[PDB]
C-alpha cells in the first residue's frame, strides 16, 4: 500500500 | 480557467473535494497552478489530493480490464477499451509532469515544498512506469527513480525523521521498490530503516504531531508485515 | 459513437460497469440506442444502470453544494459551482429524456419495454424537479406525474402486482409523492397498497421471482417505516 | 429511498 492521498 | 480568480479557484477545489468532484477539483488546482504563484503548503495539498483521486480512479479501473483482457488471452473490444482507459490515464499523468516542470519544481526553493513535488513526480512516472510495455519503460523507471532519490536525499538532509512527507515518501519509493523496480529487499530495508527512525524520533513531537507521523509509520508496518 | 458496432457498444459498456466507469458506460449505451434498434430486457438494463450512476453522483454534489449554499444565507463561488454542477445535472437529464423522446418509448409496443422508458422518463423528470425553482417547476413536476401515472396504468392492466418493474415503477412514484408533489399520504397509500397486493401474489412465483420481487417489497417497507 | 437501480 501507497499513501492513500485521497482526503486532504 | 484564465478568467476565473486565483482565490475563487482554491475555493471551488475545497468545494468540490466535499462534493467528491474530483476532476472538477482537480481542473480548479491545475487553473491555480498555472496562475504562476507558489502553492502554499494547503494549496499543495489540494492540487496532490485531487489528481491521486482522478488517477487513482483510472488505475482501478485500468487493472480490472487488464484482468479480463489477461483472462482473455488463456474480438478486440476489451484490448480497445483498456487502451482508452490506459490513454486517459497517460494523458493525466503527463499534466501533472507537466504542471511540476512547468513551473512548480524549479520555483520550489524551500525543502518542504522541492521534496513535495519531487514526491509527486516520482508518484506519476510510477503510475506511467505500471501500465508500461514498450520501449520507454526502463526510461520511465529511471525516471520515477531519479525523482524519488533526489526526494530522499533533500529529505533526509532537510527534513526529522518523524516529518509526514518524508515518511510518505519513504513508503511510496519502498512500494516503488517492490512493485515496479523488482527489488523487494531494497523496499524491505528502506521501510525498516524509515519506520525505526521515526520511533527514535517520536519523543520530540506534540500530541498532534505525534498522531500524523505514527498513521504514516503504520501503512509502513502493513507494508513489512505483508512483505516479510 | 456513430463508427462502433452496436454490439461492440453493448459489449464496452459491461465492460465499463465491472471497471465503475460510468460515464463511459452511459455513453456507450447512447451510442447504442442512438443506433436506432429496440433495446433487449438486458440492454434496457444496462441503459437505465449507466444513468442511474452518473445523475446519482450529480445528485449527490448537487445536494452538498447547495447543503453549503444555504448555510452560507442564514462571495459568489458557491452559487457559482452549485450552477455548474446543477447546469451538468439537467444536462444528463435532458439527454436521457432526448433518448426516450427519440425513439424509445414510441416504438415500445411491449408492456415490459414501455413501462420500463415510461419508469424512466418519470425518474428523470423528478430530478430536473429535485433542483427546478423557477416558472417551469410545476410543468416539470406534472412531466413527472403523467409518465409515472401512464406507466401506472399500463402496469396493472399488463402485468402481475410482484413485476419487479412494476414494483420499482411504483416505490419510485410514491417517493416522488413524498419528496416532490408534498403528498406524503398519497405516498403511503401507494406504498401500502402496493406491498399488500404483492405479498398475496408471491404463492404464484418460483424461488428466483420470490428474491426478486421480496427485496423491492423491503425498500417499499423501508419507506413506510420511516413514513409512518 | 428510491430504486438504487446502480447495479445490473
Ligand atoms: C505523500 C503524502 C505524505 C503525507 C501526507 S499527510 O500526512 O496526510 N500530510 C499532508 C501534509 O502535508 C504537509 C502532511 C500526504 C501525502
Ligand atoms: C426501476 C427498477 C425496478 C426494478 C429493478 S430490478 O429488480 O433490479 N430488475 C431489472 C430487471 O428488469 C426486468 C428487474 C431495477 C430498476
Ligand atoms: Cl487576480
Ligand atoms: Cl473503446
Ligand atoms: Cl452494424
Ligand atoms: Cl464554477
Ligand atoms: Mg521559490
Ligand atoms: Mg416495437
Amino acid at each position: 500500500g501507497s499513501i492513500p492521498g485521497r482526503r486532504s | 480557467m484564465g478568467s476565473m480568480e486565483r482565490a475563487s479557484l482554491i475555493q471551488k477545489a475545497k468545494l468540490a473535494e466535499q462534493a467528491e468532484r474530483y476532476e472538477d477539483m482537480a481542473a480548479f488546482m491545475k487553473g491555480a497552478v498555472e496562475k504562476g504563484e507558489e502553492l502554499s503548503c494547503e494549496e499543495r495539498n489540494l492540487l496532490s489530493v485531487a489528481y491521486k483521486n482522478v488517477v487513482g480512479g483510472q488505475r482501478a479501473a485500468w487493472r480490472v480490464l487488464s484482468s479480463i483482457e489477461q483472462k482473455s488471452n488463456e474480438g478486440p473490444e476489451v484490448r480497445e477499451y483498456r487502451e482508452k482507459v490506459e490513454t486517459e490515464l497517460q494523458g493525466v499523468c503527463d499534466t501533472v509532469l507537466g504542471l511540476l516542470d512547468s513551473h512548480l519544481i524549479k520555483e520550489a526553493g524551500d525543502a518542504e515544498s522541492r521534496v513535495f513535488y519531487l514526491k509527486m513526480k516520482g508518484d506519476y512516472y510510477r503510475y506511467l512506469a505500471e501500465v508500461a510495455t514498450g520501449d520507454d519503460k526502463k526510461r520511465i523507471i529511471d525516471s520515477a527513480r531519479s525523482a524519488y532519490q533526489e526526494a530522499m536525499d533533500i529529505s533526509k538532509k532537510e527534513m526529522p525523521p518523524t516529518n509526514p512527507i518524508r515518511l510518505g515518501l519513504a513508503l511510496n519509493f519502498s512500494v516503488f521498490h517492490y512493485e515496479i523496480a523488482n527489488s523487494p529487499e531494497e523496499a524491505i530495508s528502506l521501510a525498516k530503516t524509515t519506520f525505526d527512525e521515526a520511533m527514535a524520533d517520536l519523543h520530540t513531537l506534540s500530541e498532534d504531531s505525534y498522531k500524523d507521523s505514527t498513521l504514516i509509520m503504520q501503512l509502513l508496518r502493513d507494508n513489512l508485515t505483508l512483505w516479510t
